[PDB]
RNA sequence: CCAUGAGUGU
RNA sequence: CCAUGAGUGU
RNA sequence: UGUGAUGAAACACUCAUGGUCUGAAGACUCCC
RNA sequence: GGGAGUCUUGUGAUGAAACACUCAUGGUCUGAAGA
């Protein structure tokens, strides 16, 4: 029986006592110790690992890993796995010293030297291999979004009470802040409105008479050129995000239906996205219970509950979903219940790499959701 | 399947869903995968059993990741119609957990250690 | 201005222009600061501004840490080191002649423990898992002190499945309970007692259990040693 | 004596007993009754008035307000005021009736039609006349650019987060947003960064080539042009609002030293502005006192310790002035007590039409400035 | 549905389609809501759902307002006409007959005011401060009621200020203490007790005192009438 | 100056001053433009008094609005270093306020209802 | 919404 | 931060 | 230095990690 | 009221406090000492 370890410092064999039957040093490079580390993981044996089974001829090998385990089978051994074994800490005892035993290095000096930029180097390609998630983007796709949402509403709502100086009662007129912010950027001045302008943004033409009625009889104050102008600024960049945001939408919709698609034909891009951003990962999403995919995004009022033994949030971010909100307060509860169910399904399935099944969800929901709104 | 990760003789799977039938009567059991992930995140759960015949199967997928993240042993058995039925369901059920064995005790502790000498645990 | 040695190893405290009292430790790498922390002079040696609001042991330490397992030439392994802040202070200490292994899972934040370990020798960083110590097994050794800062509901666990591998027998834990991150329902002072106690029935002895308030809300650090 | 009565339905004297002893009715005109209305209210007697008190020729005449008394005593009757007398009350109980009896009015029908089009344009005619002040349009800018502000900062730390991405080392090298937001927008792909470009920006030589090694040896992820480009669109949005910013900025010191030039000369246009915000207006900012002044913007603070009889804050918005924020905790409480002190000062030279005195009061403020320091 | 009389004059309640009650008035406007009620028809005949929640008065109507001396053809004073939510209920209730003159001195209010009162000959706006009687002495004539709704430290002493000016002796006069706009440290209960006194010193006669909680928090409304 | 707005002759100027002397010993006076200030704000003040010979003017010109605005007499001295020096400052003083008159009260009556005659009010 | 660690703007 | 009245976005 | 001495908690945000509901019932029909 | 079945349902029945902003009004420190 042949106690295996594997390091940096190379291959090491031990008997039961934790005595060195055999080793093979590793080569002292940076780069092909970082990429059998890597392999490692997955449970691929190092290569000196190899050469040393061969070396020695066991005929029962014990290693630090249960996913080499398989792995060492199909190489030809009998393998089993100690996972806090007393030799594989004997080694570590020893590490120190057994590193210049070995010959890795010459001295202790420069066997850390190597160790801290193996560390460095090791690490530096699990950062990238982070960054390197598709679902990222769509993270932080929704979040600028959700940026550009709010912004436009607090522009907005600057806008109306800026500009209401000039021309008050065409706040109450328009309602949609986009139509509004039009307005204020072509024309400026009340007195500059036209009925061909205005019949080119698509206004019937018996609102366009209501509003250059209250134009023309607004009580709004006389206003010079440079105080027009200082508002059309606000105006202008309203116009602006509202097009980023169309533009933001349709890219993160892209990206969206390329790493959760079953996720997207559920919520669609937007909320799907927005419920990526609170678990943190589309793998976190996947490993959730229904029961908190129902509340993500009521935070504040879930712990409120929690705390206190109160009532719980039906619903969190999952509030936008057009069948909850637009339906009466007591099928609410339902509707998100049954929602977060097949949203947990879609999350698993897209994770764990399966092939779009969001009709037959989408399907098996609405014949829920029917249900529940014949009562 | 994929997500199964070893493989289950049915004499264990028998010995399974017994124990499972034993702990809704003298301990505590979660029946539903809802529940049974509830069970691990908490780390309430003393033994997962997950069906064999789940569609789709990445339903469960996730069980095998989240029991050895809390380092809680996980078991298989055929049917997911079996499991529920045990768990005094008359509906499937596909996956479920031992929160507290009670009247089952000896025949978890002889569950979860076979399970580990298949898994190649020394 | 005055510095002057304390009952610890590498551990320094000032008198200032004012009359005001601040930890600090003797920079590794002068000119040079992890965080804002103030760097000063004094006979021609540079040290560093320990804020025991930001790091634990230095609070640990000012509500009268009875002993410091962390000193010259220490082996440490540090799980959950973060942005480096803690860390940099430990690198400071031990000094070259110890190590010190900073597990961390959370890339955004290994991001800047980078810069921290690059200019220091003293420190390795590791993006891997705590609860998987197989997946760093490969590249460190055994170590005197288990220093345990991890947000995690079963942060004690995760520490002595950790301490089995790679803790000497007779080495040092210090483990930071996060009670509000173990669980925001149940009382604070309840979950210290509950946790300690895992340690017990685990074989370690409990030394000294401090209440990091103000410094920490809700939470306490234990020392204990393992055998 | 005769007590006198000014009304839309024209002007009535009365004897001490409550009888008409004449009356002038006035046109039922909606134009010249609402100037008279507003007229009266600066003292000025309708013009039914005078033509009443030459008809009767009373010793003694008493009218309803105060500041008609000097306007009638110019005109050469002795005149008082009693406010709220028993004839005034008199009158007004009869006020259904008597606009038929004067005949203003045919029936009471259309008496209340008339007066109903009269409120609607006298008030119509007010709701002008506040629109139309200088100060309101200081107000709104700032407050805008306070919106600004605050977007240029999140969407700033939301594009780091994003951009780091691709590129994280670029992140801790500017300091700057608007310095960061420009790289992401001109060059896009980290491969992209080139020196001539980057010496257009300001970048010393030393650093541009600190800034290129790292894009090289980035451990970044690389990405589409899908992907950077909808970064680019928050990068390049950060960078019009900085524009806009400035605009605004500009605009703002000419509405600032307009409406307010002694506060102006005191902290500056936009801390000058956004006293104006928080206290509604200049004329609102004048009444208020030095103790008041020197805390607003920090109600949070405040009303906390007059709740709780704890500590009140030292400063509110004035804590932006240069000199307090700058200076230790101790001196920063004398430095505000003396600024709003002559911040009070420089409020009511402004809103009381004062000519420009901020020379001597920033000479005044700075001494005490000194002294506090000289300590 | 039903709508039903109550025992106050153009004030009726609504049986509805599940089982709830809700307080209405007779639309002096039909087809035109200003604010989001609701419009109601019940044998041909249009009625305005007065929300309590946003009208003081309608809330000392649900919280047990003995007398209502606003009815069919009532003058009112209405110091304090804001938006106009409340005053176009009182509106509907005087119907034509009655008139009500609204005083408000918030142009950015005044504002909407105004298109409440341009579709309804019941209402006259005055964009003036309640504080100078003076400047709307030439507009209003006396009155049944006074309605004093006022955010204001001074706001009693205003009240009877116009009172000795536009109502009538034996009037009455609705005044809403709102005690956190009086003084937010003081007990809302004391300022109601030394409100009410201030009242009953200038001889009016107290005859009920209402607290509008839950509907509106920290406030009371006073029924009295002047002598 | 332009913010006196009515004439007082000096023997009211002088009864002024005496009012203010003996409350300060029996009554609660206010001394300063800012605490004046907040005394017409929160409505203590009876009596509101202000100098004719401030410099500049604008300073105490709110006072006369305020006042107005809460109901609250005010009248004028010639001189603010009279004023403040009758306030039991060796400085002077831009405007002060009598918040209670106590054995001033008989003084305080006649003087608010003197200016009154001298404001036309019957 | 709690705690921890890292930062930003007027 | 408290209270009242009018609204906005996902 | 009462034309304000002394005392004395300015405001707006971002990221990372952990703490993330309940758990078996509901709706219909047929026989006297 | 007694009996008897059917469909949906642990791949979730039943119960149950989603989040983010703007305007307008008022409540808005101390008071004679300091080098
Ligand atoms: N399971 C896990 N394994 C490793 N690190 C973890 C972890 N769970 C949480 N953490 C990390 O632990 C950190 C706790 S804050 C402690 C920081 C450090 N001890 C210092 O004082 O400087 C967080 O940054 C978090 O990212
Ligand atoms: N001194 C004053 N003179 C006239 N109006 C005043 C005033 N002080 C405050 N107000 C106004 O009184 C209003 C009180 S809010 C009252 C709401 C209204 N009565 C309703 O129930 O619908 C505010 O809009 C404010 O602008």
């Amino acid at each position: 029986k042949i106690y295996l370890i594997e390091h940096v410092i190379g291959a090491v064999a031990y008997d039961e006592n934790g005595n060195i039957v055999d080793y093979i040093t590793n080569p002292r490079d940076l780069g092909k110790i970082t990429e059998e580390l890597l392999n490692n993981e997955k449970g691929i044996p190092f290569s000196a690992t190899v050469e040393l089974l061969k070396k020695v001829n066991p005929q029962e090998v014990v290693v630090e890993n249960e996913a080499e385990v398989p792995k060492l089978q199909a190489l030809g051994y009998r393998v089993s796995y100690e996972p806090y074994s007393k030799v594989s800490r004997i080694f570590r005892e020893s590490l120190p010293k057994v590193a210049i035993d070995i010959k890795f290095a010459s001295n202790e000096e420069d066997y850390y030297n190597f160790l801290h930029e193996l560390s460095l180097e090791y690490t530096r390609r699990k950062l990238r291999s982070a960054a390197q998630k598709r679902d990222l983007l769509a993270i932080q796709a929704v979040r600028a979004m959700d940026d550009i949402d709010k912004t436009i509403n607090l522009f907005s709502e600057r806008l109306r009470e800026w500009y209401s100086i000039h021309f008050p009662e065409l706040d109450k007129l328009i309602e949609d802040h986009e139509e509004y912010a039009t307005i204020v950027s072509r024309f400026g001045d009340r007195g500059f409105l036209t009925i061909d302008s205005l019949k080119e943004l698509g206004f019937n033409e018996q609102r366009i008479n209501r509003i250059l009625d209250a134009a023309k009889k607004s009580i709004g104050a006389d206003i010079s050129e440079d105080d027009l102008s200082a508002m059309r600024m606000i105006a202008n960049t309203i116009l602006d995000l509202y097009n980023i945001r169309r533009n933001l939408n349709n890219y993160l919709e892209g990206v969206m239906k390329e790493v959760a698609p079953n996720v997207t034909a559920l919520v669609g891009p937007a909320l799907g996205a927005r419920l990526l951003s609170i678990a943190g990962s589309l793998d976190e999403l996947a490993k959730m219970p229904a029961s908190t995919i129902q509340v993500l995004g009521a935070e504040k009022a879930l712990f409120r509950a929690l705390r206190s033994g109160g009532r719980p949030p039906k619903h969190g971010i999952i509030f936008q979903y057009p069948a909850i909100h637009t339906s009466p307060r007591w099928q609410r509860g339902k509707i998100a219940r049954a929602l977060a169910a097949k949203l947990a399904i879609a999350a698993r399935v897209d994770a764990f790499s399966g092939r779009f099944i969001g009709d037959q969800l989408n399907e098996q929901l609405k014949k829920r959701i029917d249900e529940i709104k014949e009562k | 399947a994929s997500y199964v990760k070893f493989e289950v003789p049915q004499d264990l799977a028998d010995k399974v869903l017994e124990a499972v039938r034993k702990a809704k009567e003298s301990g505590k059991i979660k029946k539903g995968t809802n529940e049974t992930t509830k069970a691990v995140e908490r780390g309430q759960a003393k033994l997962v059993i997950i069906a064999e015949d789940v569609q789709p199967e990445e339903i469960v997928a996730h069980l095998p990741l989240l029991c050895d993240e809390k380092k809680i042993p996980y078991v298989y058995v055929s049917s997911k119609k079996a499991l529920g039925e045990a768990c005094g369901l008359q509906v499937a059920t596909a996956s479920a957990a031992i929160l507290e064995p009670g009247e089952a005790k000896d025949l978890v502790d002889e569950i979860i250690k076979r399970v580990n000498e298949i898994k190649g645990k020394t | 201005i005055t510095v002057k040695q304390t009952n610890m190893e590498n551990i320094y405290e000032c008198e200032f222009n004012d009359g005001s009292f601040r930890l600090c430790t003797r920079n590794l790498v002068p000119n040079f600061n992890v965080y804002g922390e103030r760097l000063i002079k004094y006979e021609g040696v540079e040290y560093r501004e320990w804020n025991a609001f930001r790091s634990k042991l230095a609070g640990a330490i000012l509500k009268g840490l009875k002993t410091n397992p962390i000193r010259k030439g220490t082996k440490v392994l540090y799980l959950g080191a973060a942005s480096g802040t803690t860390i940099s202070h430990v690198s400071d200490i031990i000094e070259l002649n110890g190590k010190a292994y900073g597990v961390e899972f959370s890339p955004r934040v290994v991001r800047e423990l980078l810069l921290v370990a690059q200019r220091r020798p003293n420190i390795f960083p590791l993006l891997a898992d705590a609860r998987f110590p197989q997946s760093y097994k490969s590249v460190v050794e055994n170590v005197d002190v288990l220093y345990v800062d991890i947000a995690q509901p079963d942060q004690t666990d995760i520490a002595i499945y950790n301490a089995k591998f790679f803790l000497k027998v007779n080495g040092d834990m210090l483990l930071v309970i996060k009670a509000r991150s173990i669980d925001v329902t149940k009382d604070p002072k309840e979950i210290y007692k509950t946790e300690v106690e895992k340690l017990e029935n685990s074989n370690f002895e409990t030394i000294q259990i401090i209440n990091l308030d103000p410094y920490d809300k809700d939470h306490a650090i234990v020392l204990s040693k393992y055998k």
